[PDB]
């Protein structure tokens, strides 16, 4: 109600990679292609919300 | 389940085994 | 208890013509159903093509 109002011009995504060896990159790449080691992340709060 | 079922005679009226979902589309 | 919502709605759905594509496919769609209003709207025929 108050006039406030939004508009989005452009949204751009980054990415900053790490210059990594192209020989420690492919060897980290095909380490981390094995079931044992996948990588598992877990939510800070874990909670359900009701 | 034929206590369910209605009776034509002495038989169970019952429907077609393959005749249980649906599978109508928008052309397909 | 676990209010989570088993509706999940897209807004490239469009749930009223998936509907009224429906009651044509399984029933004459002519016949008039006061309780839903089931009328189609049907132009003329020789109002349309003179």
């Amino acid at each position: 109600v108050d006039g406030a109002s939004i508009k989005f011009d452009s949204i751009c995504l980054y990415a900053t990679f790490f210059p990594m060896a192209h020989n420690t990159a492919s060897t980290l790449e095909a380490m981390l292609r094995n079931d044992t080691n996948d990588q598992s992340f877990n939510d800070y709060l874990s909670a359900a919300n009701m | 389940f034929a206590s369910l079922a209605p009776r034509h005679g002495s038989r169970p009226f019952m429907g077609n085994w393959q005749d249980i979902g649906t599978s109508n589309m928008s052309g397909g | 208890a676990s209010q989570l919502n088993a509706v999940v709605d897209l807004q490239d759905r469009n749930t009223e013509l998936s509907y009224q594509l429906l009651l044509d496919s399984i029933g004459d769609r002519t016949r008039y159903f006061s309780m839903w209003n089931q009328a189609v709207d049907s132009y003329d025929p020789d109002v349309r093509i003179i």
